[PDB]
DNA sequence: GATCACACTACC
DNA sequence: GTAGTGTGAT
């Protein structure tokens, strides 16, 4: 469920797509991302038809997170109409993650 | 003999008033101080001193105290004051000598913190009396609630400067002591403190002597300082900064920016069994945060939620870490480590790197260009040293030179170091070296530019080489270097292929290099380098005669002796038993070298030519075994060259040296040109 | 099997 | 400012 973008897939698949999209940016090297990784998975699949999930390694896609002006990891950034919603940074629990779709969407 | 010092309200290039000086008397054993008004007073005690055939000494009095009484007589009293070399004495300059293995501050310009090994304990405290006068001087401001202003402490005459120059006299009379007590240089049978100078000079081993003229020498040199091009070297820089600029935008666009983990404060660990991660990034734990205030919480963080806290980083070309980075990620495998497991990245390891990405591959030639011109701009126009920072009000350069700096007896040079300016041989080298030039200084009377005398010894090197072995081979080698060819012997005595490996190949033993450096030179490694020197040493049985002979005087790793004595009788310290030998030719170079420049200049001297911009010529650079020399015409040039040779021959002769020494001289307007 | 100055990064 | 690495010259 979740999409796994690039730095040449992420204009189309986030800025010009339909409806609410979750991005994650996030490295291998982090801790938290790798605690909340596994929490992403649930909520894409949960949802599904309400919100689109996706990732961007900033390893192997280094082009996009300096236009937004990252400075921790993990980040999660609610874009909407290719703009940027809302944002929090850091390994949220499953609960502070629904609260904060739940309020945003 | 009379021992003194002065304080004074700058450097020698400024210095404009005269604040107080102290003379210690041998004959009456008492202290005198001469304040601001009693300047003439003070330069009259040091004329009697002269006029007794006496000795003045002073503790670096060769570069300071001398030139600037010279300088504030004229301007303050409007009168000639010239002490004559023969009758000083310089403390700075004994202690260089005699405890040659020791570093020292050079005055306080340098920081003791960073310099390695101990530090003579009355030198020590001269050269930081500068540095406690301000701390005690700050602190006397502020405890009256007054503003400090950088460099105050030395405007006025005040009694704790007094003071200060008082202690000075004290110290530089107790250092004078130990030094004279040190009967390797001075007969114990003597008592120096009270002969007139011709003794003082004539009874005490010769290096005293011969320091002492270097140093006299050197600091008019320094006074002189270099013609330097400042608009030549300003374009260079543009030039420079131009490529600079383009390296870094080809190589940004070929190898990315990336994150790094920073600022994190608390360790990772692990959420179930709670097992620290040392190893993991660094984290931060957000004390505040939450979804809502509902009203929405617009704050980025959630309190308890971690994160990593990271940087931008944008390749950076002068880093050999991010040049490790991207090469290994480009499929690099590094052979060669240091110590602190770190990946060799120098130019020859980067000669060798092999990536089958393209573009990568291209992109290492970049980089070598690019840390090779930023050496050039960090040397000439970036660096705390660089040219651009030091050429002063009169177009010249005034590099600072320690005439007895290195243990060999060699000279060091510094601020900027003008014995590393590239060559002409190396990229931009000849920009660099033509911006060095007596083509650069304008007559004082005419206008007209001067011209230069480059002159340099001889394959110094391997005559010295072959005066030690002339014991051995009765002049066999020193026969060879002057009637046929060295260097085809010495190919046929190692295997080399041809005649210009031997010349790598012999230089190579001198400047330190190794057996892989060595077999290298025919297209190999060690073992085609460790067996080039070996047979190159049974085929020249006696350079190993003159190796173990060498040692057999230090060791039995006790030792014997941990010196050498030199030419002039001085003792050279030996750092090791394998370094003895090189240690030995590098210190008879010097001391040749050394002794040709002095021995040059008091003919030339002879000779009826005035030394300084406003005479006939002006020793610019002393870079070991060559001295660049600006003079007033070619003719003067002519006769610098010619001289230098009978000098160097004089020389020779001086200390019976058994191979011939020769010097070959060059006249144009500037350094690219004499070289 | 040499002597020495000095710059640039990375870290405190 | 210090430690580690390299380059500039003989
Ligand atoms: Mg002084």
């Amino acid at each position: 469920k979740i999409i796994h973008l690039t730095d040449d897939s992420f204009d189309t698949d986030v800025l010009k797509a339909d409806g609410a999209i979750l991005v994650d940016f996030w490295a291998e090297w982090c801790g938290p991302c790798k605690m909340i990784a596994p929490i992403l998975d649930e909520i894409a699949d949960e949802y599904q038809g309400k919100l689109t999930v996706a990732k961007l390694n900033i390893d192997q896609n280094p082009g996009t997170a300096p236009k937004y002006g990252i400075r921790g990891i993990p980040t999660l950034l609610l874009f909407k109409n290719g703009e940027v919603a809302a944002t929090k940074v850091g390994a949220l629990s499953k609960g502070q993650l629904k609260e904060f779709l739940d309020a945003n969407l | 003999m009379i021992v003194s010092d002065i304080e004074a309200n700058a450097l020698l290039e400024s210095v404009t008033k005269f604040h107080c000086g102290v003379i210690y008397d041998y004959s009456t054993a008492e202290y005198v101080s001469y304040r601001p008004s009693d300047f003439g007073a003070y330069l009259d005690a040091l004329e009697a001193e002269v006029a007794r055939g006496g000795l003045i000494v002073f503790h670096n009095g060769h570069k300071y105290d001398v030139p600037a009484l010279t300088k504030l007589a004229k301007l303050q009293l409007n009168r000639e004051f010239h002490l004559p070399r023969e009758n000083c004495i310089d403390t700075l300059v004994l202690s260089r000598l005699i405890h040659s293995n020791l570093k020292d501050t050079d005055m306080g310009l340098l920081r003791s913190g960073k310099l390695p090994g101990a530090l003579e304990a009355w030198g020590y405290r001269l050269g930081e009396m500068k540095g406690e006068y301000k701390d005690d001087f700050k602190r006397m401001l502020e405890e009256q609630g007054e503003e400090y202003v950088d460099g105050m402490e030395w405007w006025n005459f005040n009694e704790e400067m007094m003071d200060y120059n008082v202690q000075d006299v004290v110290v530089t009379k107790a250092l004078l002591e130990k030094l004279l007590s040190d009967k390797h240089y001075f007969p114990p049978e003597i008592d120096f403190t009270d002969v007139g100078y011709t003794t003082f000079w004539s009874e005490s081993l010769e290096a005293v002597d011969i320091e002492h003229r270097a140093a006299w020498l050197l600091a008019k040199q320094e006074r002189n300082g270099f013609p330097f091009d400042t608009k030549a070297i300003e374009e260079l820089y543009v030039e420079l900064a131009a490529r600079r600029s383009e390296l870094l935008r080809k190589l940004t666009e070929t190898f990315g920016s990336w994150y790094q983990p920073k600022g994190g404060t608390e360790m990772f660990c692990h959420p179930r069994t709670g097992k620290p991660l040392p190893k993991y990034p660094r984290i931060k734990t957000p004390k505040v945060g939450g979804i809502f205030k509902c009203e929405l919480d617009t704050r980025e963080y959630v309190a308890g939620a971690p994160y990593t806290p990271v940087e931008h980083v944008v390749f950076n070309p002068s880093s050999r870490d991010h040049i490790q980075k991207k090469l290994q990620e480009a499929g690099w495998v590094p052979t060669k480590y240091t110590d602190k497991g770190a990946p060799v990245v120098d130019d020859e390891v980067l000669e060798g790197v092999r990536v089958d990405d393209p573009e990568k591959q291209a992109a290492i030639d970049l980089i070598k260009e690019y840390l090779m011109i930023q050496k050039r701009i960090g040397q000439s126009a970036e660096g705390d040293k660089a040219w651009l920072r030091y050429v002063a009000e009169d177009g010249k350069i005034h590099g600072s030179v320690n005439p007895n700096g290195a243990v060999t007896g060699r000279a060091t040079h510094a601020f900027p170091n003008l014995a590393q300016i590239p060559g002409v041989r190396s990229p931009y080298g000849e920009q660099c070296r033509a911006a060095f030039g007596a083509e650069h200084h304008l007559d004082g009377i005419t206008g007209k530019p001067w011209v230069q005398a480059g002159i340099d010894a001889s394959g110094l090197e391997l005559r010295c080489l072959a005066h030690f072995m002339a014991r051995f081979d009765n002049g066999e080698y020193a026969h060879e270097i002057l009637n046929g060819d060295i260097h085809t012997k010495n190919q046929i005595a190692a295997e080399l292929p041809t005649r210009d490996n031997a010349k790598t190949f012999i230089y190579g033993f001198l400047y330190g290099a190794g057996d892989e450096k060595i077999g290298q030179i025919v297209g190999a490694g060690k073992e085609r380098g460790k067996e080039l020197k070996k047979k190159f040493l049974e085929n020249t049985p006696a350079i190993a005669a003159l190796r173990e002979s060498i040692q057999q005087t230090l060791v039995e790793v006790k030792w014997k002796r941990r010196w050498i004595k030199g030419l002039d009788g001085r003792k050279v310290h030996v750092r090791s038993p394998h370094a003895a030998l090189n240690t030995l030719l590098q210190s008879a170079g010097a001391l040749i070298c050394k002794l040709w420049i002095i021995k040059t200049e008091e003919m030339l001297v002879e000779k009826g030519l005035k030394h300084g911009w406003d005479g006939d010529f002006a020793y610019m650079a002393w870079v070991h075994d060559e001295i660049q020399v600006g003079c007033r015409t070619e003719e003067i040039a002519q006769v610098v060259i010619e001289t230098a040779q009978e000098a160097m021959r004089w020389v020779g002769d001086h200390w019976n040296f058994r191979c011939l020494l020769d010097t070959e001289g060059k006249m144009g307007p500037n350094w690219a040109i004499c070289h």
